[PDB]
C-alpha cells in the first residue's frame, strides 16, 4: 500500500466492477473489438464466483447481491461508499470492512490481469505445425 | 490425442488437436479454483506412491504436475513466473487463463487483422489498469477510518483465532513505523521483516 | 502423471478406504476384542487387535489408508497409547457426515461443524473429569 | 528347386520389362516429361535425371528379365 | 499403367496436407507445438521460418519444402516461410486440372508462363528506389525489423545496415553481394549499442589468454605446418621409460620451440593463424603458449569460414616451414586486435587489409548467450533487405499482398492469352487469393465466413490497394511501410514454380535398390 | 445478405449504444443501416405477438422434465 498510492479491493472483487464497466465499452466500440473486450469482460466476473463456491456461500447468492450496487451512474471510482465495489474473500459475501487485508493493492491486480491475457497471446505465438521424427 | 495419429507429438490437425489442448489447460485450473482465495482447500499430490505433500498454494500444486502437452506447459509456467514476482495472483491468475485461451483462439481465427484482435484484449486491460489507477474507494490505510490503526483491525477480525484487532490492531501501526529505514522503489516502504516480533508463553 | 476427478467423486474414494480398516479395530478396542487376521503374500498367518500393523505389512492405498498409518505412529510417540483409538475415530465421522451432508450440497460447512463438535467436547469431557 | 511354369515366366517377362522401360520413355524425343528419381531406400534424396543411364542404372533389377535388357543397353 | 495416375494424386495430396498445416503464418495464430519426437526426445518449436530449414521428412514430395526456403533465404534471405506457402497454392491448382483431363505436362508448361508474365506486373506495379540511395533504403530496413521481435533495438540497427552492404556494393541492378562477402560473426559481450561495423575483414576465432597485441601492424599469418622439434617432427635418441626421462624430451622440446617463434616475429607476425586440420599435432600445444608471449594470436582446429575468406579477399597463400623460413607469399596487414569487451570475448580484425572491392564484416554483441541470438535475427533480414535492392531494385507491396493483388491483373492475361495454358494459370490467380485466409483458417472454430471475406476487402481496392497485411484496413498498399523489395516476390514465385513442376513431371513408381 | 454474420450483429449494438436508432440488418436492400429511413416499415403488432407467443411456447418445455408416456 505505501509503494503505490493508488489501491482497490483486491481479489476478485476488482474484476467483478470492471466486468460491467468493460462490458458497457465492449458495447460502445461495436464490431470485431466488441467480442475481444466482452470475452475479456465476462471472464473477471467468474473468480468472485469460483471462490464463494470455496467457503460454501455459493455463486448465485455472490452475483446476486454485488451487481446491483454497480450502476451506469455509479461508474464512480470515489473515495467513499455510495456503490460498495469491494468483496470480502474469507466472508464470501460482500460486506462494508473497506480496507481488509483480504484486499490486494495496484501493484498485484495489474499483473494479474496482464498474465491471464498473456497465455493467450502465447500459445497463438506459433506459426507453423510440424511433427518431427 | 485424439483425431488421427498419421503423425504424432501434440499433432493431430484440423479442430481436433485444439480441442484437446483446451480441455487439458481447463484440467489445470480446475484443480486450482477450488484453492482458490484464502479460503483455500487442501490437495493431495502423491508424487510416487509411497509419497505424498498437501498443499493449496496455485503455483505450488502445478510445479509437481507432468505436463504432457503445449497448452500443460504454458500454463504451468505462467503460474511459477508469477510466483517468482510477488507470490500473490498465484491462485488466480491460471483460473482466467483457462477461459481466455479458448475464446481468444476462435476470435484471432475470425481476423480482420490478427494483430487487431489482440489489441482489443489490450484495450479491455488498459481501461482496467486506469480504473484501478483512479481508484481509492477501498484499501487505503494511509487515509483510512483510522489510517494504518484501521487497515490492521479488519485484517485481525479477518483472521481471527480468538478476539484480535484489540491489542493486535496496535502491533501492526507500530512495526511499520520502528523502521526508519527508507527504501526508495516508487515511493517510501520500510521492511517487515527487520522488525522483532517474539514469542512469550 | 496428472489424474483429474472432481468433487463428491473423490470423497466417496475416501469413505471407502476409511471405514473398512475402522470396523474391525472398532470391534477390537474395548474390554472384549476381535482379531484382524492377514493372509500374507508369502503364506502364513499374522493376527493382531491394531490395524495398522497388519496394514504396514500390506495393503497401502492413495487417501485414508496412509493418513492413518502416519497420524497413529505420532501417537506412540506422544502418549503411547490410543493408536487404536484414532483410527476408528477418522473413518466414523468422514462416513457418516459425509454423504447426507453432500446431497444436500455443503462441503465447507460441515469442515466448521468439526469445529463446533471440538470446541463442545472439550469442555463437557472436562467437567466430568 | 522353384519352377515358375510356362504362361508365368513370359508374364514376369512382359510386366518387368515395361516398368524399367516407362521410365526412360518420358525423357526420349522431343521434350515432354521427365525424370526427377526419388531415392529411399539407398539414401533420402532426389535426383534431377534426365540421362537413360542414370535411371535405368541405379534401380535395380530384381526380375530377371529385366537385368539382361538394362546390360545390352 | 496404374503407378503413374495414383503416385501423382498422393504426393500432391500428401505435401498439400502439411502445407495446409504449416499455413497458420504471420501474426499470432494456430495453437503451440510441444513435440514428442520418433527418438523420443522433447522439441519445443516457434516462427515459421526456423521450422520449416529444421523440418525432417522422409516423404519424396515434402522434402521439396525443406529445401525450397533454403534457396530463398540465400537469394533474398527476405520471404522464407511465405515461399512454401504460395508453393502449396500450386499444388492446390494441380488437382483441379487432372479431374478436367488436362494433362501433367501441359501443367508444367504453365507453371513458366505464369512466371514470365507475373514478374513483369510486379516490375509495373513496384516504385523503383535507387540502391545505392541511403534514404529508402533506411525506411525499408524500419520495415523488416519491425516486423520481427525488435522495435526498439530497431533504432540501432536500421543505419548499420545501410553502410555494411555500402561497403560490398557494385553500382549495377545485377547480382551482387552475398553473404559470402557479408561476414557474420558473433562474440559474447558488447550490447546491441555496442556492435561494430568494421569495413575490411573480422575473424571469429578464440585466443588464449589476455594480454596480447591489440596495436597497428601485422603480417596475417595462414601456415599450413607443424614444427620441428625433439619428439615432434626432429630426431631424438632419447627414449623414456620413466617420468624423469619424460621430463626431460618435453622440457628439451618446448625450450627449441621459445626460439622458433622469435623467427615467426621476424616476418612481422603478430596474427598467425593455423590450419584446420593437423599433419601431426600442427604446431604443438606448447607452441601456442610461446606464441601468446611474441605478442602473436592462435587458433588451431580452425573453421572453415575463416580459411575461405583468407585466402579470396587477401590474397593469403600457405609458407614453408619456420627452420626452412616462411615463404612471405601472405598478405598484407595492419591491425591484430584482441576485442575485450565488458570483461568477455576473444576476436581477431584485420584492417588495412587487401580487398577485391568487397567483403564487410558485422560484429554482433549482445551480454548474454541470448541477447546475441536477439540483436543476430533481426540485423540478419535488414542487411538482406537492403541487399535484395542491388541484386535487383525497386519496392512492391509486403507481407505477400502482391501475390493477392497480382491475382486480379492476372486472371485478365489468362483470358486474353486464349491458350491450354490460360485455364491452369486462371485457376492460381484464385488460389493466391486463399493465402490470408488459410493462414487463419486452422487457428478456431467458424471457418468459412471469415474466409471470403478477406478476398472480397483486397480485390474491390483494385490494381493499387486492398488489406494490409500488417495493419489491416483497405489503403494504398504499394507505399505505406508495408513494402517489401521486388527480388523478394519475384525470388519466390520463381522457386515455387520449379519445385511443384518437378512433382507433375514423374511416371511411375521409382525407388533405388 | 451474404456477410459474416457475427461481425455484423455487433455493429447494430453500437448504434444502440450510441444513439438507440433503428440500426439492424437490411435484405430488402442487402446492407447495412436505419431500416426506418429505409422504409423497411411494418406493425408494432407483428413483433407483440412474436415475444408473447414466444415465452409462453418456452416456459412449457422447460417445467416438463417429467414425462409420462403409454404406448397403449
Amino acid at each position: 500500500v505505501l509503494e503505490s498510492k493508488s489501491v482497490v479491493p483486491g481479489g476478485g472483487a476488482v474484476e467483478a466492477a470492471l466486468s460491467i464497466y468493460l462490458e458497457n465499452y465492449a458495447t460502445s466500440m461495436g464490431s470485431r473489438e466488441q467480442l475481444a473486450i466482452a470475452e475479456f469482460a465476462r471472464s473477471l466476473l467468474v473468480i468472485p464466483n469460483t471462490l464463494a463456491v470455496n467457503a460454501a456461500q455459493d455463486s448465485t447468492d455472490l452475483v446476486a447481491k454485488l451487481r446491483a450496487f454497480h450502476n451506469e451512474a455509479q461508474v464512480n471510482p470515489e473515495r467513499k461508499n455510495l456503490k460498495w465495489i469491494g468483496l470480502d474473500l474469507s466472508n464470501g459475501k460482500p460486506r462494508d470492512n473497506k480496507q481488509a487485508g483480504v484486499f490486494e493493492p495496484t501493484i498485484v491486480k495489474v499483473k494479474s490481469l496482464k498474465f491471464a491475457t498473456e497465455a493467450a497471446i502465447t500459445i497463438l505465438r506459433i506459426d507453423d505445425l510440424i511433427k518431427l521424427h | 490425442m485424439e483425431g488421427p495419429l498419421s503423425v504424432f507429438g501434440d499433432r493431430s490437425t484440423g479442430e481436433t488437436i485444439r480441442s484437446q489442448n483446451v480441455m487439458a489447460a481447463a484440467s489445470i485450473a480446475n484443480i486450482v479454483k477450488s484453492s482458490l482465495g484464502p479460503v483455500g482447500l487442501d490437495k493431495m499430490l502423491v508424487d510416487d506412491i509411497g509419497d505424498v505433500t498437501i498443499t493449496n498454494d496455485g503455483a505450488t500444486i502445478l510445479k509437481l504436475l507432468e505436463v504432457e502437452h503445449p497448452a500443460a506447459k504454458v500454463l504451468c509456467e505462467l503460474a511459477d513466473l508469477q510466483d517468482k514476482e510477488v507470490g500473490d495472483g498465484t491462485t488466480s491468475v491460471v483460473i482466467i487463463a483457462a477461459e481466455l485461451l479458448k475464446n481468444a483462439d476462435e476470435l484471432v481465427k475470425q481476423k480482420i487483422h490478427p494483430t487487431s484482435v489482440i489489441s482489443g484484449y489490450r484495450l479491455a486491460c488498459k481501461e482496467a489498469v486506469r480504473y484501478i489507477n483512479e481508484n481509492l474507494i477501498v484499501n487505503t490505510d494511509e487515509l483510512g477510518r483510522d489510517c494504518l490503526i484501521n487497515a490492521a483491525k479488519t485484517s485481525m477480525s479477518s483472521k481471527i483465532i480468538g478476539i484480535n484487532g484489540d491489542f493486535f490492531a496496535n502491533m501492526v501501526v507500530d512495526a511499520v513505523l520502528a523502521i526508519k529505514y527508507t527504501d526508495i522503489r516508487g515511493q517510501p516502504r520500510y521492511p517487515v521483516n527487520s522488525v522483532n516480533i517474539l514469542k512469550a508463553h | 502423471n496428472t489424474k483429474r476427478e472432481s468433487g463428491r467423486k473423490v470423497q466417496s474414494g475416501n469413505i471407502n478406504a476409511a471405514k473398512t480398516i475402522a470396523d474391525i479395530i472398532r470391534t477390537c478396542l474395548g474390554p472384549k476384542s476381535m482379531m484382524k487376521m492377514l493372509l500374507d503374500p508369502m503364506g502364513g498367518i499374522v493376527m493382531t487387535n491394531d490395524g495398522n500393523a497388519i496394514l504396514r505389512e500390506i495393503q497401502v492405498q492413495h487417501p485414508a489408508a496412509k493418513s492413518m498409518i502416519e497420524i497413529s505412529r505420532t501417537q506412540d510417540e506422544e502418549v503411547g497409547d490410543g493408536t487404536t483409538s484414532v483410527i476408528i475415530l477418522a473413518g466414523e465421522m468422514l462416513s457418516v457426515a459425509e454423504h447426507f451432508l453432500e446431497q444436500q450440497m455443503h462441503p465447507t460447512v460441515v469442515i466448521s461443524a468439526y469445529r463446533k463438535a471440538l470446541d463442545d467436547m472439550i469442555s463437557t469431557l472436562k467437567k466430568i473429569s | 528347386a522353384d519352377e515358375e511354369r510356362a504362361e508365368t515366366a513370359r508374364l514376369t517377362s512382359f510386366i518387368g520389362a515395361i516398368a524399367i522401360g516407362d521410365l526412360v520413355k518420358s525423357t526420349l524425343g522431343p521434350k515432354g516429361m521427365d525424370k526427377i528419381l526419388l531415392s529411399s531406400g539407398r539414401d533420402a534424396s532426389l535426383m534431377v535425371t534426365n540421362d537413360g543411364a542414370t535411371i535405368l542404372k541405379n534401380i535395380g533389377v530384381d526380375n530377371p528379365a529385366a537385368k539382361v535388357l538394362v546390360d545390352m543397353s | 499403367r496404374d503407378k503413374p495416375a495414383q503416385i501423382r494424386f498422393s504426393n500432391i495430396s500428401a505435401a498439400k496436407a502439411v502445407a495446409d498445416a504449416i499455413r497458420t503464418s504471420l501474426g499470432p495464430k494456430g495453437m503451440d507445438k510441444m513435440i514428442q519426437d520418433g527418438k523420443g526426445d522433447v522439441t519445443i518449436t516457434n516462427d515459421g521460418a526456423t521450422i520449416l530449414k529444421q523440418m525432417q521428412v522422409l516423404h519424396p514430395a515434402a522434402r521439396m519444402l525443406v529445401e525450397l526456403s533454403k534457396a530463398q533465404d540465400i537469394e533474398a534471405g527476405d520471404g522464407t516461410t511465405s515461399v512454401v506457402i504460395i508453393a502449396g497454392s500450386l499444388l492446390d491448382s494441380c488437382t483441379k486440372l487432372l479431374q478436367k483431363g488436362i494433362h501433367p505436362t501441359i501443367i508444367s508448361e504453365s507453371f513458366q508462363k505464369a512466371l514470365e508474365k507475373g514478374i513483369e506486373i510486379l516490375t509495373d506495379m513496384s516504385r523503383p528506389v535507387e540502391l545505392s540511395d541511403r534514404e529508402t533504403l533506411l525506411n525499408s530496413a524500419t520495415t523488416s525489423l519491425n516486423s520481427k521481435v525488435v522495435s526498439q533495438y530497431s533504432s540501432l540497427l536500421s543505419p548499420m545496415s545501410v553502410n555494411a552492404v555500402m561497403k560490398v556494393i557494385d553500382p549495377a541492378t545485377a547480382t551482387s553481394v552475398d553473404l559470402r562477402d557479408i561476414k557474420i560473426v558473433k562474440k559474447l559481450g558488447g550490447t546491441i549499442d555496442d556492435c561494430e561495423l568494421v569495413e575490411g575483414l573480422v575473424l571469429t576465432q578464440k585466443v588464449s589468454n589476455s594480454g596480447i597485441t591489440r596495436v597497428e601492424k601485422a603480417k596475417i599469418g595462414l601456415i599450413q605446418f607443424c614444427l620441428s622439434a625433439p619428439k615432434t617432427d626432429m630426431d631424438n635418441q632419447i627414449v623414456v621409460s620413466d617420468y624423469a626421462q619424460m621430463d626431460r624430451v618435453l622440457r628439451e622440446e618446448r625450450a627449441y620451440i621459445l626460439n622458433l617463434v622469435k623467427q615467426i616475429k621476424k616476418t612481422g607476425c603478430n596474427v598467425l593463424l593455423i590450419q584446420k586440420s593437423i599433419l601431426r599435432d600442427a604446431l604443438s600445444d606448447l607452441a601456442l603458449h610461446f606464441l601468446n608471449k611474441m605478442k602473436i594470436m592462435v587458433i588451431k582446429d580452425i573453421e572453415r569460414e575463416d580459411i575461405e575468406f583468407i585466402c579470396k579477399t587477401i590474397g593469403t597463400k600457405p609458407v614453408a616451414h619456420i627452420d626452412q623460413f616462411t615463404a612471405d607469399m601472405l598478405g598484407s596487414a595492419e591491425l591484430a586486435e584482441e576485442v575485450n569487451l565488458n570483461g568477455s570475448g576473444k576476436l581477431l580484425k584485420i584492417t588495412g587489409c587487401a580487398s577485391p572491392g568487397k567483403t564487410v564484416t558485422i560484429v554482433v554483441r549482445g551480454s548474454n548467450k541470448l541477447v546475441i541470438e536477439e540483436a543476430e535475427r533481426s540485423i540478419h533480414d535488414a542487411l538482406c533487405v537492403i541487399r535484395c535492392l542491388v541484386k535487383k531494385r525497386a519496392l512492391i507491396a509486403g507481407g505477400g499482398a502482391p501475390e493477392i493483388e497480382l491475382a486480379l491483373r492476372l486472371t485478365e492475361y489468362s483470358r486474353t492469352l486464349s491458350g491450354m495454358e490460360s485455364y491452369c494459370v486462371r485457376a492460381f490467380a484464385d488460389a493466391m487469393e486463399v493465402i490470408p485466409s488459410t493462414l487463419a483458417e486452422n487457428a478456431g472454430l467458424n471457418p468459412i465466413s471469415t474466409v471470403t471475406e478477406l478476398r472480397n476487402r483486397h480485390a474491390q481496392g483494385e490494381k493499387t490497394a486492398g488489406i494490409n497485411v500488417r495493419k489491416g484496413g483497405i489503403s494504398n498498399i504499394l507505399e505505406e511501410l508495408v513494402v517489401q523489395p521486388l527480388l523478394v516476390s519475384v525470388s519466390a514465385l520463381t522457386l515455387a514454380t520449379e519445385t511443384v513442376r518437378s512433382i507433375l513431371k514423374i511416371d511411375d513408381v521409382v525407388n533405388t535398390r | 445478405a451474404g456477410f459474416d454474420a457475427t461481425n455484423i450483429l455487433n455493429k447494430l449494438r453500437a448504434r444502440h449504444a450510441q444513439g438507440g436508432t433503428w440500426y439492424g440488418v437490411d435484405i430488402n436492400n442487402e446492407d447495412i443501416a436505419d431500416n426506418f429511413e429505409a422504409f423497411v416499415w411494418e406493425p408494432a403488432m407483428v413483433r407483440i405477438n412474436a415475444l408473447t407467443a414466444a415465452s409462453e411456447a418456452a416456459c412449457l418445455i422447460v417445467s416438463v422434465d417429467e414425462t409420462i408416456k403409454n404406448p397403449r
